[PDB]
């Protein structure tokens, strides 16, 4: 509930109107490189597991059709 | 100059100036309940209008 939640001293904000500023304000480029930024902080963490059952998914793929074949 | 407000210039010049306008806010103190500004954005216009 609002009025009640923390003690906050010395700060101070500021803000604009909806209709006084861009809604999409430097889109693209600021876009990019911080999308970029982000997928460069998250990929090493993110990734490696899902190549890794890529890789399982595959070779059991051809791991199953090798056992359908007939053994000469 | 006074004598010649009636209601209908009063209204006219009040929704020319204060109706659907964007205000500026100043707070200080413990002003945590007072509103964000789409709030008071929202309050500038009526809905039933
Ligand atoms: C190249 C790739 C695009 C790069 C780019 O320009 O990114 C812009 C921008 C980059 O972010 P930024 O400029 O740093 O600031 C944006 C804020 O960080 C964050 O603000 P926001 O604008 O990202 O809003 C938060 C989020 C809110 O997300 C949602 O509302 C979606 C919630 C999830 C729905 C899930 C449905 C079920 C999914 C099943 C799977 O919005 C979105 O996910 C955008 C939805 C766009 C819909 C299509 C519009 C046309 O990315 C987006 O706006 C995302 C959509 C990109 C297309």
């Amino acid at each position: 509930e609002f009025g009640n939640l923390a003690r906050i001293r010395h700060v101070i904000s500021y803000s604009l109107s909806p209709f006084e500023q861009r809604a999409f304000p430097s889109y693209f480029s600021k876009g990019i490189p911080n999308v970029l930024r982000r997928t460069r902080e998250r990929i090493l963490r993110v990734a490696p597991p899902f190549v890794v059952v890529y890789l399982i998914y595959t070779w059991g793929n051809q791991e199953f059709e090798q056992s359908k074949r007939k053994n000469p | 100059r006074i004598q010649e407000v009636d209601a209908q210039m009063l209204r006219d010049i009040c929704s020319k100036y204060f109706y659907d306008q964007c205000p500026a806010v100043a707070g200080y103190g413990p002003i945590e309940q007072l509103p964000d500004y789409n709030r008071i954005r929202s309050g500038m216009f009526w809905l039933r209008f």
